[PDB]
C-alpha cells in the first residue's frame, strides 16, 4: 500500500505572542 | 500556562498522493501532532519519547514516509490498535501523564482543546458534547493531562444521534505494553 | 495568523480586548461607550454594560472569538498586553490570587484581557488588579457567563 | 474619539 503521509502538524508547544506587523 | 494549540497545513490533495506513492517526503516537520493521511482517510499521530504513534484502524501496516523514504513501522500492535514509528526528525514529543489526572484535555485535528472527564482508564465524557463531524478525523490525536503531558490517543467516539458525548481512548500504558511486546 | 486578543488604546490609555463568541469585549473603564475604529470608520458597541464595566463591539479584523470555558477549572491563566500568562487560583465568582504575586506595573494595561482556563479557554475578563503596597497579589474579572448573559 | 487597534496577541503563538 502507498506510505501514509503527514499533510499537517499542530502545534501545542506555541506560547501566547504579540503578532508581528508585517 | 494554559494548553493552546495551533495547525498548519503542510501539503495539498495532489503532493500527498506522489509523496504517498514515492514514499518520500522532503517537508521539515515541527510540532507533537502530526496530521496524517493515506489514500483512503485522515487522521492524526502523536510523538510521544521519540515514537510517532497513531491508530491502527486508520494506519494499518502502512510505512510512513520520510525524507529517505518509507519507514517501516517499529511498533505494530492489532489488538491494542497501535503503530509506532520513529519520530520524524523535526518532531517535538510529549512525554506521558505522569499525575494521575481525571480532568483531561482532547486536541483535535482542527487544534480545538476540547476537555473531557475521565470515566475510566479508557474513557472520558465531553464536557460539552459536539457532533460527531467535529471529532472525525481526530483518531490518534492526543489526550493531555493539565500539564501538557500524553495520558492517551482519542480511537473511538460514543456518537448517538449524531452527537458524541464521550471518547474512548488508547491510555498511554498501552504504548509501553506495546513496546514490551 | 489571527488574534484573539486586541492591544487597544484611547486618547488617554491602552488596555487590552478579547474577542469571545465573535464579540471583541473590553473594559467599560477602558472604552467607555467609545465606538471602535475600523477601515470603513467608527462602528458603535453591541453592547455597553457600565455596571459590569462590560462593553463590546462586533469583533474586528484579523481577529479569532475565544471559546467560554466548560471544565469549571480553578487553575486560570491571565495573559498581560506583553503576552507574559500569569498562573492565577480562582478564589470565587469573579476574584482570583495570582500564584506569584507581581509588581502592579506587571499587570498595568491588561485590562480586557483574559484568564484562560487549563484549556485555554475563556473563564473571564480581566478587570481589575487588587492589590497591596504596590504589589498585585490577586486580580478582579468578568466572568465569562456575564458575557453570554449579556449578549 | 475611538478606541484604536494598535496590536494583537495570539495565544497559540501561531507564527503562521
Ligand atoms: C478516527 O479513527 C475515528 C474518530 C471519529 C469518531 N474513530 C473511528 O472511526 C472509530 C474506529 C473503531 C475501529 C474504533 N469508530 C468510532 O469512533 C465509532 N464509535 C465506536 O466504535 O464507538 C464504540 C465506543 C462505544 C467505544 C464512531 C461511531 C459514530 C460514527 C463515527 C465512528 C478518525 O478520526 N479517523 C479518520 C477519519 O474519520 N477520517 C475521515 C476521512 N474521510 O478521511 C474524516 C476526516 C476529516 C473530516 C471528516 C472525515
Ligand atoms: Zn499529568
Ligand atoms: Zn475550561
Amino acid at each position: 500500500k502507498g506510505s501514509v503521509v503527514i499533510v499537517g502538524r499542530i502545534v501545542l508547544s506555541g506560547k501566547p505572542a504579540i503578532i508581528p506587523k508585517k | 500556562a494554559p494548553i493552546t494549540a495551533y495547525a498548519q497545513q503542510t501539503r495539498g490533495l495532489l503532493g500527498c498522493i506522489i509523496t504517498s506513492l514515492t514514499g518520500r517526503d522532503k517537508n521539515q516537520v515541527e510540532g507533537e501532532v502530526q496530521i496524517v493521511s493515506t489514500a483512503t482517510q485522515t487522521f492524526l499521530a502523536t510523538c510521544i519519547n521519540g515514537v510517532c504513534w497513531t491508530v491502527y484502524h486508520g494506519a494499518g501496516t502502512r510505512t510512513i514516509a520520510s525524507p529517505k523514504g518509507p519507514v517501516i513501522q517499529m511498533y505494530t500492535n492489532v489488538d491494542q490498535d497501535l503503530v509506532g514509528w520513529p519520530a520524524p526528525q523535526g518532531s517535538r514529543s510529549l512525554t506521558p501523564c505522569t499525575c494521575g489526572s481525571s480532568d483531561l484535555y482532547l486536541v483535535t485535528r482542527h487544534a480545538d482543546v476540547i476537555p473531557v472527564r475521565r470515566r475510566g482508564d479508557s474513557r472520558g465524557s465531553l464536557l460539552s458534547p459536539r457532533p460527531i463531524s467535529y471529532l472525525k478525523g481526530s483518531s490518534g490525536g492526543p489526550l493531555l493531562c493539565p500539564a501538557g503531558h500524553a495520558v492517551g490517543l482519542f480511537r473511538a467516539a460514543v456518537c448517538t444521534r449524531g452527537v458524541a458525548k464521550a471518547v474512548d481512548f488508547i491510555p498511554v500504558e498501552n504504548l509501553e505494553t506495546t513496546m514490551r511486546s
